[PDB]
């Protein structure tokens, strides 16, 4: 193929074929003149090396081309050099009808549908518009229909939405480590330049909103549209393939609004009254005369599905909170009221969806998962939970443990100056003192953070669960665990060195009181070693899943 | 047999004296060999030296990739001239 | 006090005063180039360490069988032709002439001073020096490129262990490979079988017996030197063993020793305990009785030869048997050599490798060492000696530095300070005896990961070795040509050759890994890029060879590099940023200054400590309380002596830190409240702050650090005043200032022309401009700021714009990290940046016809040529859309061979058959803007159009109108001084006549400097720039696109909280407080308990108090208050809780209102890195600004209208805008072009790019029950010829037939297999 | 060290020709 400026481009495989013909013709000419046997062996040895360099190269021949130093890739070297001794089908293949863009969370979308920009839908469904304009009668030929989609007329958007109504498109992230990485969704024409994704489905993709890109795919054959709706739909893969736990679980933002809704309080506004049904609880709450969580008593008409094909009706007068009665409206008529009487934590709600899908079905579970997310985001905005400097309650007895441990370590150093204790004994007798002192700090913090509430109701003093913003984001399991709260309230502990040994000097200060200069340099050892193993974890785990699928492929 | 395109004998001898004249003029002027500079020294028109010096294309390989990392060769960067879409 | 300080004053919260200011940040790049270029002209004999030292090693030459020599006095550096602003406009590289002087010395090689001729003449311009600017960068072909510092290992010997799982051994000696400053390295690795096998960098393993024989020593003496520490003699009772108490310690004694004049030592069958070692040392005996049956397991050391029989009765490495002792007893052997080696000793390993390949003589090692040097070549006694002796004596490229000799001798122990450069026979036996000592357990391995084993290079040292290679080759051709030809007929101009010098220095600056592109997307990114120490490069370790030994921080990096400033991704830990106070030493090691402290008083002088000089003294921390007396008042202080952080006493301290900000880098010190954030978010906060984009309006950060002024001042982007004086006239294009009478010369006192740069294109397609911030008639001192650059506000670094930020989950829009913006951030045009994208067109020359820029285009209309001119260039300022014609470029062609179907349409509509194809330049889809300027380029001997005449006319009118206006300023400045001679008051006499003629001559002389420059500038416009062969004319345009913020962009702060904006909610939906101020950004409070970044809440609380104080002054200023009411309230802010502030210095009514009008939108605070404000100093600010104490106020809902039943944390938080917009990542395609061999979609059509469907997505589709889906994305959608065309017709018809087809990835594999002689067929 | 010492001895040798009588040839500027 020529290039710019009249310069050609010859492949290296053609050079090997031309070298053989230059020597094969000389063999026929030399053998037609009664040449001596000494000169015939010189030509036959050159023909052997020419054919040897044509099949493979780099082993013993290593032919060097002109104006360069790299060896020429032969035919057998082309198969080895094809994506590293692999085939073109087993490697990455460029496909059509695709596109990548930045993802964006959308709380106004259903579980089976997603978002799609208007400019992307015109390029992906381009062959589908030409078929609809000719069948309708607006476009006569296919050439006139091309100028209608590029002119952005007012009649091309009405015909475009006709093929987007029922057309499951595929979505996938860059790293695919499980089957839930490729799910089919129903695209909805939205305005913008981003893919509007569902908040609940983000747990399966394991992707956060920080600049991630997800590619799209449009199936053309109707045979592929049926197997993408019945198998690849987001409503079908509601259970993880690993275990029986569902993969569509309310995330940290949804579980925060549901935990505050189902809570117990000692004294509240509107406590002690009764209601006729669930319709009276919603009216009394939105009127501003009843609190969100108050000890009341209501009578509900619950239905139990213990008998197959029969739905009995029973009336029970239970005494629960105000918010717990509002959450039962979302729960269908196949589950009792005891499943919503708890605090509705993260692990306590993952077993409710697994139980709802097992005793009701799939059609009523997808609608229940969407209404649970709608009532989780609406009640999370009403309660303006915020983290501040007063939420990090530092225990007043924390300074007593540090000052006591500072006097015990000085006694060990005063003994080591004489020599009655060896170096190996004093090292283990001081590294366990700080480990034992870390438990007393965490025990004194959890006892103060949980009881950080003082209320009164016709009495002097009454204790209950604390309503702190930090405790709600840790007990509910939304984000973080109990091991991360110890770094903010209490001391961090003994930051071990990446060499294999633990550093004796601990970090007494926390994140609120501020770290020192030498105390912050020690924290850079464990933080830099954690990032070095994270980038290497994608190569070792990716290599483990690459050998198991090759033996378990048949 | 050196070049990939066989050139006739009556035209390849004209390029032998052009390369030797450009070799002496390279170190004599202490600069890059210009296409119009050799035309004035050898008493030749500018249109004749442009085609003769431009005949040597010096074609390079295609499978050899450029850069420090060999992620893709030149085979995956070329396109056709006819209608392929 | 500076003039810019009086305008805006930041309140500092530093509790301790700084005894040393921040030095120049770019001092590592400027000081490294002044030694290589040597632009300073002195009157004395300067040393000029650098290129001048390497140039002195060229003239002295030695020629075999001849006499030739040269003498070089020095070099001369010329002035550059193109300026700093013209070299970036046109295509040229900023260079400078380098003329040297070489004197040829011809001799007769007769060892006499007779018939010697010398000619002195200046040589040709040997290459061109880059001559970089004062900003630390050099322009190469119109682009700014910088060179990062290289980090390589120090020259010396290093011993390691390399404890890996592949060796399957707990103790295994690693390779004791030495690394010289230049040349090859010797890889000497100890074999796991107690053997030594040396190797080369590109050769196989060689035995130790072959390497020891090449040095000149015998194999028997070398094997007996490290072994045979005991001798045996036949005296007394036919045997006498040397009694050593160390050998018998812990070993059983099966031989009775009855010697000792009746004093027995041990008995037969008794174990030697701690009691038997006391009876042997108290007597001091050395001989004992040993039976002949005990020597059956011992072996000999060397070949025992007797002088009686003349033959070797016992060869080396043989056991002493019974029959062998009978021959040695009758031969009268004097001394028996037995290598006393046991399990308790170290054990000699030279005997196990001495029998390798039968290398018992020096002749066998010569023929074996030549096989690895030359492959397949014939072995010769002369060629093998030259190759073996090239690394020992004939060191051609085995030179070592002066510090490498003392470093290698310090590990093995040597009294000599400096020795020979190359390795000698005595200097090579120490590394062999030091490896066996570390193998037994005596001593420890070397420290390679510490700072004492690594050396930081520079730009001057990297360019010196690249210039010496290009110069050592040019002298080889001049030496051989001078002896072949005559000396009288030859000239030094024709003998020298500047081609290998200019070629080796130009291709090095463009094909090197260290000479990467300089990013100008942020002024902070410009400083942190030059202040980088890279490890990989020309000679360093790659990302795989490094492993994990260098990806970990070490305590030796305290105050030298940054542990929290490292880019995460494919290469983490390899490259690292330099510290703030880090200063390079003379040898190149990183040295950080400390404060020496004594037990009497703290000293004021500052000393610089090296890396290896820190293990002797103890260094304390700057966070120590003082009793205002100069002593350590604290009872304990955290110090470090053996590179370990621990506690020590304040009585033996010797060193102390200067400032706590000497550990972090420049990109990490600007983060407020860094002590409250985790190191994981501090590593990510320095990367997002570096990728900021300058917005349209520069908003100062209310919560700063104080180092923001030191980043924008030392940079070469702001207009810094060189001299002081009064500003004459302020204009948007340029600014002029006067020169004071104190710091002025005799003639031409007031001369200061500062040309402000306009909107030009940077290296990241971002806009850059300078706006004047001074007024006419202002007193400007030396070192002030006259104009601010991109993302700078009044000399302060202002990357992003701050706004009201609330922390609450708002309807799930802030799900994980998303941002919920408001409509007030888009209507006010806050995050709307300006991008400058350029487009260049070329004019190729083909044999079918030359390409020219014409006006007529085939198959176009009037609307396409409406915005075009009569020459083919788009007008300046014409609004172009996606798909318009910018430059008219036509390409002639022949032999079209049109089809009869197309010929029928050419006659109906009356379209003429144009034989020239239209290949004009067009803008891509989605890129629309306004052309700011058009730059054209022409060649010599080519005709120009009417468009190029208007460009040279505007350049000639601008260079003439400005030079005529600047001459009027100097003309008026000379008459005002001459008019000051009115002491006589005529309205002595000889003095005023000379001054009048001198003032008239100065005006006439100044005109000659402009006339010669105007004619020189006119020549630059009439000449054609040098371009690549094959381009007739290059016309490039510049578009200006304003990319406003839209849902999809990436926004983040300074604490490492990335976020993609979701939607733009209206003003009525944003939560508002009781006053009615709707918030703009609604973050997510769930990131605080998960990610340990508390600085987000501390900055939000200070941001609310900073705006509360600024709003109080705005209300007080508009209330028509007096002067005593404003200065009293300002004094209650700067001096309320702490900080160093000075008052009672501003003016009464001028400077007070000038400072109140600048703080009416918020009082900026300065919170240091580790010396920041405590919780009391922050809570006390909320009480003064009439704000809640806890900082959490309940807000009203915007949509429902009710009140939230929980306090919400509000305030102002600084936010940034990253260059990850959706306009450069969103793309889609259905059909396009394909390749030739493999029918796969690719780019080139300027439409979009297809994504790769890797194997990871193949296993996912197979996990489901998908069969036709995966078969479609492999055969129909790609790799097909007939399947794709037939499928496209099925979509238009309406029925999906789904033809089978055949993949093209398998049809190519069949043709490649059948061509290899192996058959393949389809049986079906 | 060794290279600078070689020209230093030649510089002292060339200076000896100035005393015994000798003038180094001077050439005008090049092209
Ligand atoms: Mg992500």
């Amino acid at each position: 193929v020529p290039l710019d400026g009249g310069r050609f481009a010859t492949s290296d495989l053609n050079d090997l074929y031309r070298r053989v013909i230059n020597r094969n013709n000389r063999l026929k000419r030399l053998l037609d003149l009664a040449a001596p046997d000494i000169i015939v062996r010189n030509e036959k040895r050159m023909l052997q090396e020419a054919v040897d360099a044509l099949l493979d190269n780099g082993r013993r021949g290593r032919a060097i081309t002109g104006s360069n130093k790299r060896p020429l890739k032969s035919l057998a070297d082309m198969i080895k050099g094809k994506q590293g001794r692999f085939r073109q089908n087993l490697l990455g293949k460029r496909v059509d009808y695709s596109g990548r863009s930045v993802i964006t969370v959308g709380p106004t979308l259903r579980l089976h549908q997603c978002g799609l920009p208007k400019k992307m839908a015109l390029e992906l469904f381009k062959p589908f518009i030409f078929g609809k304009l000719e069948g309708r009668g607006m476009a006569t030929t296919i050439k006139a229909a091309k100028k209608m989609v590029e002119r952005e007329l007012p009649e091309v958007w009405d015909v475009l939405a006709e093929v987007i109504r029922e057309h499951p498109v595929l979505l996938n992230r860059a790293p695919t480590l499980h089957r839930l990485g490729i799910q089919a969704f129903e695209p909805v024409l939205i305005e913008g330049k981003a893919i509007q994704l569902h908040p609940l489905v983000c747990a399966a993709y394991n992707a956060d909103f920080d600049g991630d890109q997800m590619a799209v795919h449009v199936p053309l054959t109707l045979e592929a549209q049926l197997e993408a709706r019945a198998l690849m739909m987001s409503t079908n893969n509601i259970l993880s393939p690993a275990n029986g736990e569902p993969i569509i679980v309310p995330s940290q933002d949804v579980v925060m609004g549901l935990y505050y809704m189902t809570r117990e309080a000692i004294n509240a506004k509107g406590e002690g009254m009764a209601f006729a049904d669930l319709q009276e609880v919603d009216r009394a709450y939105r009127s501003g005369q009843a609190s969100l969580h108050a000890r009341v008593k209501v009578r509900i008409n619950e239905k139990i599905k213990g008998e197959d094909g029969q739905l009995t009706a029973n009336t029970r007068i239970v005494d629960t909170t105000v918010g717990r009665a509002l959450l039962f409206q979302v729960v269908p008529a196949g589950l009792p009221f005891d499943v919503v009487n708890q605090s509705m934590k993260k692990k306590a709600i993952s077993k409710l969806i697994n139980h709802c899908y097992r005793v009701v079905g799939l059609k009523d579970t997808v609608i229940f998962a969407d209404q649970l997310m709608y009532t989780g985001f609406a009640y999370s905005t009403i309660s303006g939970v915020s983290i501040g400097v007063n939420d990090f309650v530092i225990p007043d007895e924390k300074a007593r443990i540090i000052n006591a441990a500072t006097d015990e370590v000085k006694e060990i150093e005063s003994q080591y100056a004489s020599g009655l204790v060896t170096q190996g004994e004093k090292y283990n007798k001081v590294i366990d003192l700080w480990s034992k002192a870390n438990d007393e700090v965490s025990k004194a913090m959890m006892a103060n953070l949980s009881k950080e509430k003082v209320v009164d109701r016709e009495g002097k003093e009454v204790d209950q669960e604390s309503f702190n913003s930090m405790y709600m984001m840790a007990d509910s399991g939304a984000r973080g665990s109990a091991a991360q709260i110890r770094q903010l309230a209490g001391m961090r502990g003994l930051m071990a060195k990446p060499d294999g040994s633990i550093i004796e000097t601990p970090i007494t200060a926390n994140f609120r009181e501020g770290l020192n200069v030498l105390q912050y340099f020690i924290s850079t050892h464990g933080a830099r070693k954690g990032l070095a193993d994270t980038a290497l974890k994608t190569a070792n785990s990716g290599y483990l899943t690459r050998r198991l699928v090759d033996v378990a492929q048949d | 047999q050196t070049r990939t395109i066989r050139l006739p004998i009556h035209v390849v001898k004209e390029l032998n004296v052009y390369l030797r004249a450009a070799r002496e003029l390279t170190h004599k002027l202490d600069h890059e060999p210009s296409p119009e500079e050799i035309a004035n020294l050898l008493e030749k028109p500018v249109a004749e030296v442009k085609r003769m010096l431009g005949l040597n294309e010096r074609v390079t390989s295609v499978d050899v990739s450029l850069g420090p990392d060999s992620d893709k060769t030149l085979l995956d960067t070329l396109t056709d001239d006819r209608p392929t879409d | 006090y500076s003039y810019t300080e009086k305008k805006r004053i930041r309140k500092d919260f530093s509790k301790l005063p700084d005894v040393m200011d921040v030095p120049y940040l770019l001092a590592i790049q400027l000081d490294s180039y002044r030694e290589f270029l040597q632009a300073g002209a002195t009157k004395e004999q300067f040393r000029d360490v650098g290129l001048h030292a390497a140039f002195k090693s060229v003239f002295p030459i030695i020629s075999y069988s001849g006499n030739a020599a040269l003498e070089y006095v020095g070099y001369r550096l010329g002035e550059p032709a193109f300026d700093v602003k013209e070299c970036v406009l046109r295509g040229v590289t900023f260079a400078v002439p380098l003329r040297v002087k070489v004197r040829l010395i011809i001799f007769d090689r007769e060892s006499s001073n007779k018939a010697i001729k010398d000619i002195k003449e200046q040589e040709v311009y040997m290459g061109e020096i880059p001559l970089m600017t004062e900003n630390g960068t050099f322009i190469i072909n119109g682009t700014e490129r910088v060179i990062v510092s290289q980090l390589h290992r120090s020259p010396g010997v290093f011993f390691d262990h390399d404890r890996g799982k592949t060796h399957s051994s707990g103790k295994l000696l690693y390779s004791a490979r030495i690394i010289p400053y230049r040349g090859s390295w010797l890889d000497f690795e100890f074999d796991p079988k107690d053997c030594v096998f040396v190797r080369i960098d590109r050769r196989r393993k060689l035995p130790a017996s072959v390497l020891l024989r090449a040095l000149g020593y015998s194999t028997e003496e070398i094997l007996n030197a490290f072994y045979a520490t005991n001798v045996f003699h036949i005296k007394g009772e036919t045997l006498n063993l040397e009694l050593v108490p160390q050998r018998l310690r812990g070993e059983v004694a099966s031989i009775d020793i009855k010697d000792g004049s009746g004093k027995v030592i041990v008995e037969q069958g008794r174990r030697i305990t701690a009691r038997h070692i006391n009876q042997l040392e108290k007597a001091g005996v050395s001989q004992l009785e040993v039976p002949f049956d005990y020597l059956i397991g011992r072996t000999i050391a060397k070949a025992i030869v007797h002088p009686a029989t003349g033959e070797i009765i016992a060869e080396c490495n043989t056991e002493l048997t019974l029959d062998l002792l009978a021959k040695v007893a009758k031969a009268q052997v004097v001394r028996i050599e037995t290598l006393y080696t046991n399990d308790i000793d170290c054990g000699p390993f030279i005997s196990d490798t001495l029998k390798i390949d039968n290398t018992s003589n020096q002749l066998e090692a010569l023929v074996e060492i030549y096989r690895m040097m030359r492959p397949g070549e014939p072995p010769t006694k002369e060629a093998a000696e030259t190759l073996f002796g090239n690394l020992f004596f004939s060191a051609e490229r085995y030179d070592l530095s002066a510090v490498g000799r003392m470093k290698f001798n310090r590990r093995i122990g040597r009294t000599e300070i400096e020795g020979p450069g190359v390795l000698s026979k005595e200097d090579i036996i120490d590394v062999l005896k030091t490896l066996v000592d570390i193998r037994n357990g005596k001593g420890i391995v070397d420290d390679i990961d510490h700072l004492g084993n690594r050396r930081v290079r520079c730009v001057g040292e990297m360019a010196e070795n690249q210039f010496r290679v290009g110069l050592v080759r040019v002298e080889r051709a001049v030496k051989e040509r001078l002896s072949m030809a005559e000396s009288e007929g030859l000239m030094p101009q024709d003998l020298i050759n500047a081609k290998p010098v200019a070629a080796a220095i130009k291709e090095f600056f463009g094909s090197s890994q260290l000479s990467q592109f300089m990013d100008q997307n942020n002024p902070l990114s410009e400083i942190t890029h030059k202040r980088r120490v890279s490890a990989l490069g020309p000679g360093g370790l790659t990302r795989e060879r490094a492993g994990f030994e260098v990806r970990d921080v070490h305590p030796t990096h305290y105050g030298r590099v940054c542990p929290i400033e490292t880019p995460e991704g494919p290469n983490i830990g390899l490259i690292n940023s330099l510290a703030t106070y880090a200063r390079t030493n003379k040898y190149g090691f990183l040295e950080s200054p400390y404060r020496v402290v004594k037990d009497s008083l703290v000293t004021d002088e500052i000393v610089f400590l090296s890396a290896i000089e820190e293990a002797d003294h103890v260094i304390a921390q700057a966070s120590a309380t003082l009793n205002e007396k100069g002593q350590l008042v604290d009872e304990l202080v955290a110090v470090r002596h053996l590179n370990e952080f621990t506690v020590k006493a304040p009585e033996d301290v010797t060193l102390m830190d200067v400032s706590p900000k000497q550990v972090v880098s420049v990109a990490a010190s600007l983060i407020p409240f860094l002590e409250h954030d985790d190191a994981n978010r501090a590593l990510m906060g320095s990367n997002m702050q570096r990728q900021a984009v300058p917005t349209l309006r520069a908003d100062k950060p209310l919560v700063g650090t104080g180092m923001e002024r030191n980043v924008a001042r030392d940079s070469g982007v702001c207009v810094v005043a060189r001299r002081g004086g009064v500003i004459d006239s302020v204009d948007a294009s340029r600014v002029v200032v006067r020169v004071a009478d104190d710091e002025v010369e005799t003639g031409e006192a007031g001369v200061d022309i500062y040309n402000l740069t306009k909107y030009t294109r940077s290296n990241q397609n971002t806009c850059i401009n300078q706006r004047p911030l001074v007024s006419k008639g202002d007193v400007v001192a030396r070192g002030d700021i006259l104009a601010d650059g991109p993302s700078t506000d009044m000399g302060e670094l202002a990357l992003g714009q701050n706004m009201r930020v609330a922390f609450m989950p708002w309807n799930g829009f802030n799900f994980e990290d998303s941002i919920c913006l408001s409509e007030r951030v888009v209507q006010e045009d806050r995050f709307t940046t300006i991008h400058i994208q350029e487009l260049t067109c070329v004019a190729r020359d083909t044999k079918l016809g030359p390409e020219e820029i014409t006006a007529d285009i085939p198959n176009v209309g009037e609307a396409a040529l409406n915005k075009l001119d009569e020459a083919g260039i788009v007008y300046v300022g014409a609004e172009v859309q996606a798909g318009d014609i910018l430059v008219g470029k036509v390409t002639p062609k022949g032999e079209t061979q049109l089809t009869p179907e197309e010929k029928l349409l050419r006659a109906i509509f009356g379209e003429k058959a144009s034989d020239v194809k239209d290949t004009s330049l067009r803008v891509p889809t989605g890129t629309k803007g306004t052309v700011i300027d058009v730059q054209v380029f022409t060649r010599d001997g080519v005709e120009r159009d009417s468009r190029a005449l208007s460009i040279e006319k505007m350049q000639l009118d601008q260079i003439r109108k400005d030079l005529n206006e600047e001459f009027r300023i100097v003309e008026g400045a000379t008459f005002e001084r001459l008019r000051a001679a009115l002491v006589g008051a005529k309205a002595a006499d000889d003095a005023l006549n000379e001054q009048l003629e001198k003032a008239q001559a100065y005006i006439s002389d100044r005109r000659q400097l402009l006339d010669d420059k105007f004619e020189d500038k006119k020549r630059k416009l009439q000449q054609g720039d040098d371009l690549a062969p094959g381009v007739l004319k290059i016309v490039k345009v510049y578009l200006a696109i304003k990319r406003r913020i839209q849902p999809g962009d990436k926004m983040a702060g300074r604490h490492g909280n990335k976020g993609v904006v979701s939607v733009i909610m209206p003003v009525e939906d944003m939560p508002h407080d009781a006053n009615g101020t709707p918030v703009d950004i609604v973050l997510n409070p769930l990131g605080v308990p998960s990610r340990m970044n508390v600085g987000q809440i501390l900055e939000t609380h200070l941001g609310l108090a900073a705006k509360g104080l600024g709003e109080k002054i705005n209300r007080m200023l508009e209330e028509q208050r007096k002067v005593a009411e404003l200065r009293k309230f300002l004094h209650e802010i700067y001096n309320e809780i702490g900080g160093r502030e000075e008052n009672l210095d501003e003016l009464g009514d001028n400077e007070i209102l000038a400072l109140a009008k600048n703080l009416r939108g918020g009082v900026p605070m300065a919170t240091p890195v580790f010396d920041g404000a405590k919780e009391r100093e922050i809570k006390a600010m909320l009480k003064l600004a009439d704000l809640p104490e806890s900082g959490q106020m309940r807000l009203f809902d915007g949509r429902t209208g009710n009140q939230f039943e929980r306090p919400t944390t509000v305030g102002y938080m600084y936010m940034l805008k990253l260059n990850h917009l959706v306009d450069d990542k969103m793309h889609a395609r259905s059909t396009g072009s394909y390749s030739l061999v493999t029918q796969q979609p690719l780019g080139g059509k300027a439409q979009f790019g297809g994504q790769r469907f890797g194997e990871m997505e193949v296993w996912a589709l197979e996990a489901y029950g998908a069969a036709y889906t995966l078969q479609e994305m492999l055969t129909v959608k790609s790799d097909d010829v007939n399947g794709r065309t037939k499928m496209y017709k099925n979509i238009v018809d309406g029925d999906h037939r789904m033809e089978a087809g055949m993949p093209e990835s398998f049809n190519v594999l069949i043709k490649e297999i059948r061509s290899l002689g192996i058959d393949i067929e389809l049986e079906t | 060290e060794a290279k600078q010492k070689e020209r230093d001895a030649l510089a002292k040798a060339m200076e000896e020709f100035l005393s015994r009588g000798g003038k180094v040839q001077e050439i005008e500027p090049n092209v």
